[PDB]
RNA sequence: GUGGCCUAUCGAUCCUUUAGUCCCUCGGAAUUUGAGGCUAGAGGUGCCAGAAAAGUUACCACAGGGAUAACUGGCUUGUGG
RNA sequence: CCCUGAAAAUGGAUGGCGCUCAAGCGUGUUACCUAUACUCUACCGUCAGGGUUGAUAUGAUGCCCUGACGAGUAGGCAGGC
RNA sequence: AAAUAUGUAAGAAGUCCUUGUUACUUAAUUGAACGUGGACAUUUGAAUGAAGAGCUUUUAGUGGGCCAUUUUUGGUAAGCAGAACUGGCGAUGCGGGAUGAACCGAACGUAGAGUUAAGGUGCCGGAAUACACGCUCAUCAGACACCACAAAAGGUGUUAGU
RNA sequence: GAAUACUGCCAGCUGGGACUGAGGACUGCGACGUAAGUCAAGGAUGCUGGCAUAAUGGUUAUAUGCCGCCCGUCUUGAAACACGGACCAAGGAGUCUAACGUCUAUGCGAGUGUUUGGGUGUAAAACCCAUACGCGUAAUGAAAGUGAACGUAGGUUGGGGCCUCGCAAGAGGUGCACAAUCGACCGAUCCUGAUGUCUUCGGAUGGAUUUGAGUAAGAGCAUAGCUGUUGGGACCCGAAAGA
């Protein structure tokens, strides 16, 4: 609200907090990113290193679907499991009746290895694995099945 | 409303007075003042009227009787600072004054709703004055000249300097 | 401290005082700092609550270990909160102060003299 | 002056306690007594003026 | 005239007071306020400090630190409080049963807590029942893993994270991050 | 609330030092000093009203 | 001993080019050309932290400047007297 | 010390009047005069350190105790009209 | 080869005594670095002070300067131009220098009282036409720093002196 | 053999003058008194007089004494022989928006955001809601890709608070946040190259004065506010020009 703004404190006072002598002017270094490479170097250079010049190669046409793969942790592993069956599933850890976790289902790509699982065993249903992950899983008794 | 209110409001009781440590103890008086001195009144409806020294009475003040036979000033009280005292003494181991004191003093309790728009002495008074006069003339003819010492008035001529004279 | 004074000569008078000028002074313009608040001392209750750990439990306890350079001397003088004259009352003395005492102005070690510019101060 | 610190402080633990380790800035001078014995004080003024030319 | 060493009229620089309206908050601050005043318990002006906070200034403590915290030797039976909020974590699957007070507790946290066996409390009832902050243990959660932290002190040769706002290739890894493009930093 | 000055107000200067009355009663501030007679040495004499 | 006894003797982004890794990409799938990438040099900016740049206006215009010349005045007095 | 050396333009400047064993020059000793400076006191504000709940006679961002401090363009912030 | 200015140190993250690690080092059970355990008292290793000490974020205005003492460059010089240290003015009133940005004194909430600073005390004008020893008479006397200038040279004016 | 001057000391005595009277039951420290009390001892009381209204006082006009240059602005420097301003009324200039930084408040929290839309309604309000989507919970590399615990999620040094022993001083234990440091893990670079084999694939183990805006028991999402940032007429007014 205007009312708690500082130009109704500055009301009274002949600069308005600009100064009488910088005497608030119109684009005194320019407009926009002007100058980047002449008098705002140094502003350039030191908090945007890398802003100019070329990296890499380019890509035509490039569809963000393609690269979907959201990951997930083996420590939240668990978490795809509903609460309700959770406390069951952890007592008792079986072999024969191991809990499936569809992680496509749960909107996952990838299963990553954070670690250290409850030694229970789990058949895990992914698109893709890691190494660490999958010899945790086998760890702790379950399986990786891959899925498409 | 026209004015909303105050929250709180301060509280009415009078506070107490804290203990005052200020004990009345006696004036001491200056050292020429002492029964019998002839004062000059430097203040009031007697200025510059040479006046005799009886008293010392218990409100400060000093009860002169510069005699009424003399110069016409009565039984009265002075202040102290309103005087001068000089050098001349005159005895007073034949006055009674110790009768004289503040309610002798006492005026009257004058009434608000009486009121003057354009205008006696008590009896007692006189008598007062005859006998405590009659010892101060007696003892004032001794030594010649108080008695006209007494009658004129004092006053400053041209060229006296207050701060060298001796009084 | 020589070499301290010696190099704010200009502007300091200084010299060795009396038991009397320091007696007075602490009687007079004798303040505590206590809680990095200036105390009036008045009292030697205060005197022993902040400096009693050094065995100093009076005002001329207070004054003993200043004239005498004690073993607590920094201690107490610490304690004691600056002193703030007046202007002296027959004035200084000379026409100009801002040069040396021996040159007859008022700056400098007066070595003696600062007991009656000090007492006039006060 | 730490090893001869420590070796003040070892010996003060046997006797002479509190060794007073501190250094100290150089005090005032203590009274004397200085005798004329053989030495009368005796010297002369200001020098007058003379050119040296 | 007065020759200052220091700047005259400097406020103390600390809060006095929270900066909120909570008025659950202000009671909470007097009731502190009159126990970090009548008792010498260190607890207590620590609890009433900490109640000044700002939201930045304290961060959430997850059920894991205090898992971690009550695992210390000595600690198991102390009271963890936390001014500011406690909240769930789910990498941990075993929680011990103990006595938390704290401002806040979200419902996963508060939920886990007692299924474990233990009590969610308010710092009143802490006050009530440990007036000195007897056998509590104090945890604070971490202050620099903001995000907002990442980016300040920036500068060449810091490490610090450049304020962006798109990420990846041709956002800010050229000429100035690699000797074959000019420099590196 | 009001600071009393001693070396005045004899009361606060007795409430201070209570040795201020023995100092008084004893007259310490005015104490005659034991005569002595001992003379200086005629060096020091001399050496003083050289020229 | 990681150039010259020491203190000077030199150059970003884009583009081109060469060397290296024989590596990554050309996005429906492969092969071979071609192209594009990653690391390291060169081609040059001497106004040397690096625009691509001829005059004239006595026909002139605008924003300003006493931050700055052409007259008095002021300081100075070499020169002049 | 004084004098000569010593000439500029409207009428004029030990500030003026004037001053001559000075009211001039050198020096010395006192007294005296007065700044928003120093000392003490009151009051305003600011800052700091504290007290105050077996209901503090229901205001604890209130009441109170103590100490110090107060110039200000550009500018910042706060409380208010 | 000064003066002034300038680096470092004056301890607990320390010192000492035994013996643990290493892939470094040594001819080596030698060292180096970091350690376990033990000893050191209250002057824990000069003085003075310490107004709280450290730490971080963010953002305003500014990026024309000028003056004075001292050092100092160019110039005959300049109220000229250019540097060094510090203090000032700018951004600041108040008392004094008549007057004046910068000099002297002193820095400022509103008042009372006392005392002073610098400067003064014939009158303007508050305050000694004070006291004391001398000097000077100018037919162009002199009369307080910054500062509002004076020189070489000369005089049986007058004073003191060699 | 004295005296006096000069300087200094007294917790020696005493006279005159001026300004001030803050606080408001008691609490303290003292003093004098055998005690009882009294006191100049943590800030003024007592006695007395006049008037009770324009008398004091306020306001205002004037006089007197001393002081006081015209404001605003640019400027090292303004009263300036620098510029704007004859006078008065009314109007008259840092705003809104998109995106964002720091900080703060609030809700909920490994999540968070109902308001594109649907339902509903006392109808632009309020109330209710699914699926998605945004940001966050993973980084790193140009990319193909790969992708975060040796260990009580490590060691050392501090570290508030807590615990035990101590009248205390202090000594031990535990030590969150945070700070320094040595390690460990993930990606990139360089090196090494096991079993095996489509004999050129695969890349196990082990390294490094290398490198990352990483991990190492999550902090974020949303709304709001001041301040700051960029694009916009962009605080208001102003060209010579160009089309
Ligand atoms: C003189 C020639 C060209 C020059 C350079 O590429 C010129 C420009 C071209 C341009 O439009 N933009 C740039 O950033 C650079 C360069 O590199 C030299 C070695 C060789
Ligand atoms: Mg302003
Ligand atoms: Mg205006
Ligand atoms: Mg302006
Ligand atoms: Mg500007
Ligand atoms: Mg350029
Ligand atoms: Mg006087
Ligand atoms: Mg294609
Ligand atoms: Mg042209
Ligand atoms: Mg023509
Ligand atoms: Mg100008
Ligand atoms: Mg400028
Ligand atoms: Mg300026
Ligand atoms: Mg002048
Ligand atoms: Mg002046
Ligand atoms: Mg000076
Ligand atoms: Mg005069
Ligand atoms: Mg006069
Ligand atoms: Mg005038
Ligand atoms: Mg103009
Ligand atoms: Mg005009
Ligand atoms: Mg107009
Ligand atoms: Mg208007
Ligand atoms: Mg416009
Ligand atoms: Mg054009």
């Amino acid at each position: 609200p205007s009312r708690f703004t500082k130009t109704r404190k500055h009301r009274g006072h002949v600069s308005a907090g600009k100064g009488r002598i910088g005497k608030h002017r119109k684009h005194p270094g320019g407009r926009g990113m002007a100058g980047g490479q002449h008098h705002h170097r140094i502003n350039m250079d030191k908090y945007h290193p890398g802003y100019f010049g070329k990296v890499g190669m380019r890509y035509f046409h490039k569809q963000q679907a393609h690269f979907w793969k959201p990951v997930l942790n083996l420590d939240k592993l668990w978490t795809l499991i509903p609460e309700d069956k959770r406390d069951q599933y952890l007592k008792s850890a079986s072999k024969e009746t191991a809990p499936v976790i569809d992680t496509l289902a749960a909107g996952y790509g990838k299963i990553l290895g954070k670690g250290r699982i409850p030694n229970v065993p789990v058949i895990v249903k992914a698109r893709f694995v890691s190494k660490l992950a999958e010899e945790k899983i086998r760890a702790a008794g379950g399986v990786v099945e891959l899925i498409a | 409303s026209a004015q909303k209110a105050p929250k709180w409001y301060p509280s009415e009781d009078v506070a107490a007075l804290k203990k005052t440590r200020k004990a009345a103890r006696p004036q001491k008086l200056r050292a020429s003042l002492v029964p019998g001195t002839v004062l000059i009144l430097l203040a009031g409806r007697f200025r510059g009227k040479r006046v005799v020294y009886l008293k010392h009475l218990e409100d400060n003040t000093l009860l002169i009787s510069g005699p009424f036979k003399v110069n016409g000033v009565p039984l009265r009280r002075v202040n102290a600072r309103y005087v001068i005292a000089t050098s001349t003494k005159v005895s007073v181991e034949g006055v009674n004054v110790e009768k004289f004191n503040v309610e002798y003093f006492a005026k009257e309790k004058l009434t608000k709703k009486e009121k003057k728009e354009a205008k006696e002495i008590k009896a007692e008074r006189v008598e007062d004055q005859k006998v405590v006069d009659k010892a101060l003339i007696a003892e004032i003819k001794k030594t010649p000249l108080l008695k006209q010492y007494l009658s004129a008035s004092f006053s400053l001529k041209n060229g006296d300097k207050p701060h060298m004279l001796k009084f | 401290t020589l070499e301290l004074l010696k190099l704010i000569e200009p502007y300091v008078a200084y010299g060795y005082p009396s038991y009397s000028t320091i007696r007075q002074l602490v009687y007079k313009r004798g303040f505590g700092k206590i809680n990095k608040q200036r105390v009036p001392l008045s009292d030697n209750a205060i005197i022993e609550a902040n400096l009693g750990k050094y065995g100093i439990l009076s005002i001329d306890d207070l004054i003993h270990e200043i004239i005498t350079v004690g073993p607590h001397f920094k201690q107490a003088n610490n304690f004691l909160w600056p002193f703030k004259l007046s202007n002296p009352s027959g004035g200084w003395g000379v026409p100009r102060k801002f040069k040396h005492f021996i040159q007859g102005g008022s700056f400098g070690n007066r070595e003696e003299f600062i007991n009656k510019l000090v007492k006039s101060m006060n | 002056r730490v090893k001869a610190n420590a070796a003040k402080r070892a010996e003060a633990k046997a006797q002479g306690v509190a060794v007073q380790l501190k250094r100290q800035p150089a005090q005032p001078r203590e009274s004397r007594i200085v005798s004329t014995e053989g030495n009368v004080p005796q010297t002369l003024a200001p020098v007058p003026y003379e050119t040296f030319i | 005239g007065i020759d200052h060493t220091s700047k005259q009229h400097k406020r103390s620089g600390h809060r006095t007071a929270p900066k909120s309206d909570n008025v659950y908050l202000k009671l909470l601050v007097k009731l502190y306020t009159f126990l970090a005043r009548r008792t010498d318990a260190p607890f207590n002006k620590v609890v009433l400090k900490a109640l000044f906070l700002s939201k930045i200034n304290r961060p959430p403590v997850s059920v894991s630190r205090i898992a971690r915290a009550l695992k210390q030797e000595g600690a198991a039976n102390k009271t963890v409080v936390v001014v500011g909020t406690v909240t769930d974590d789910a990498r941990i699957f075993e929680f011990p049963k103990t006595t938390v007070a704290a401002l806040r507790f979200t419902a996963g946290a508060r939920a886990k807590i007692v299924k474990a066996g233990g009590e969610c409390i308010t710092l009143d009832q802490l006050a009530v029942r440990a007036p000195k902050g007897q056998n509590t243990l104090i945890l604070r959660g971490p202050r620099n893993s903001r995000e907002a932290v990442r980016h300040f002190g920036m500068g060449p040769h810091k490490g610090k994270a450049p304020r962006i706002l798109s990420t990846g290739r041709k956002f800010e890894r050229a000429r100035g991050r690699r000797r074959s493009k000019g420099f590196k930093v | 609330v009001l600071k009393k000055n001693p070396l005045k107000n004899k009361q606060v200067l007795l409430r201070l030092n209570p040795y201020a009355k023995v100092f008084a009663a004893e007259k310490l501030g005015s104490k005659k000093a034991e005569k002595t007679g001992t003379k200086p040495a005629a060096v020091f004499t001399e050496t003083l009203k050289h020229d």
